[PDB]
């Protein structure tokens, strides 16, 4: 699914 | 491709480990962004009505939904348009949760298909969309570019590929405790050249935060 900045 | 992974069964293995713990429920499917189900659905709505109903575009008979998991995006974007609506995962627990997930608009759904999209063939020239949402960062660049070529194929007549996946800024993100890569711009574009598909129009999802990786929408041919 969508997925948080590194 | 771009990057070869040596070890790709170890690679697909870690996969079907983690989805193993994932419930099969709307919120699982979205990772704990469920938040985001909504505006994700309703930008999938529009971009689809761009290229589907209407002379040279897409007809409404028959899409496939790959890597569907239950089908959220079946539910509510492609079950609405489509006579009959076909789900491929690798995840079985998913494909039959999808017949309870999908209530009525499940009528409509004509096989429910249990394998890896890299060890599937789309059927010959029987759809008009092909949905590929959140897991073609799961494939690796060479089976990815061999599943895309392979969708064209299981095209019909004016029929479409929908891809939509998060796509990161600057270069790629493995992650191995799911065996993705996030591709940036320019990778994922060469793939869908070298399969030989072309880009009929491309749309950045609006909606969601600033702290999460983009997601596009690509319609190809
Ligand atoms: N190699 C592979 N082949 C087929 N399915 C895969 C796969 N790797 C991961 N998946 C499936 O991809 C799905 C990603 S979660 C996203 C599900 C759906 N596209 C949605 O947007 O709601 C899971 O159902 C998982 O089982």
């Amino acid at each position: 699914g969508p997925r948080r900045r590194s | 491709s771009h990057m070869v992974i040596n070890g790709e069964m170890q690679f697909y293995a870690r996969a079907k480990l983690f989805y193993q713990e994932v419930p099969a429920t709307e919120e699982g499917m979205m990772g704990n962004f469920i938040e985001l189900s909504s505006p994700d659905i309703q930008a999938s709505q529009k971009f689809l009505r761009k290229f589907v109903g209407g002379p040279g575009r897409a007809g409404t008979d028959c899409a496939l939904d790959c890597g569907s998991g239950i089908g959220r995006v079946s539910k509510h974007v492609l079950l609405p348009v489509f006579n009959s609506v076909e789900l491929v995962d690798m995840m079985e627990s998913f494909l039959l949760e999808a017949q309870n997930y999908l209530q009525v608009k499940g009528d409509k759904v004509e096989s429910y298909h249990c394998y890896s999209l890299q060890e599937f063939t789309p059927p010959f020239r029987r759809y008009d969309v092909i949905w590929i949402q959140w897991v073609s960062g799961h494939l690796t660049d060479k089976d990815l570019l061999a599943f895309l070529s392979r969708c064209r194929d299981g095209l019909k007549e004016n029929g479409i590929i929908i891809l939509k996946d998060n796509v990161a800024r600057e270069g790629c993100i493995l992650d191995l405790s799911d065996s993705s890569v996030t591709r940036d711009m320019d990778i994922l574009r060469s793939l869908i050249r070298k399969s030989g598909l072309v880009v009929l129009g491309q749309e950045k999802q609006d909606g969601f935060p600033e702290q999460c990786i983009p997601v596009w929408m690509f319609a190809l041919h």
